[PDB]
């Protein structure tokens, strides 16, 4: 019940927004910290100078409009969200052939209290 | 009196404050129970 009042409070158009990345204090730089895991080289088409890799990438960054007083809510830790509504640092490849750029699943993502 | 109209009903007052990413448990501590299957239609390559 509660997670439901939870993600109505945040996830509020009228109050969040998407499309702005958050900056607080004359525009401070935003450190987001990712982190690579090979899961296994499928293949190396070597005669279409293509490598083919299953790749699980790792994302971190703090985020203030999303914080949430934790002692009201029943003591919750951590949330699950969608990815579509949150805003999210794109990062993608740049040598990347066959024009996908994105990544596929477009997981949910944790959110701590802290932010 | 028809069942359609009863059905759409249903449909309407169900879906009047319900959340899809909420997951549905009545307490945090509750956990959910998904029973899992497989059925292979054809083995293609």
């Amino acid at each position: 019940d509660t997670e439901e009042r939870l993600v109505e409070h945040l996830l509020d158009p009228s109050r969040y927004n998407k499309l702005i990345r958050p900056a607080t204090n004359g525009s401070e730089l935003v450190t987001v910290q990712l982190m690579v895991s090979l899961a296994q080289l499928i293949s190396v088409h070597e005669r279409e100078q293509i490598m083919t890799t299953n790749v699980w990438l790792t994302q971190e960054w703090e985020d203030y409009r999303l914080t949430w007083k934790p002692e009201e809510f029943d003591n919750m830790k951590k949330v699950r969200l969608p990815s579509k509504h949150i805003w999210l640092p794109d990062v993608v490849l740049y040598n990347n052939a066959d024009g996908m750029y994105e990544v596929s699943f477009y997981s949910n993502a944790v959110v701590s209290y802290d932010g | 009196e028809t069942r359609a109209h009863a059905e759409e009903r249903l449909l309407k007052k169900l879906f009047s404050g319900y959340n899809k990413w909420s997951r549905p448990v009545a307490n945090i501590s509750d956990v959910v129970l998904v029973r899992f299957g497989l059925s292979i239609a054809q083995l293609i390559d």
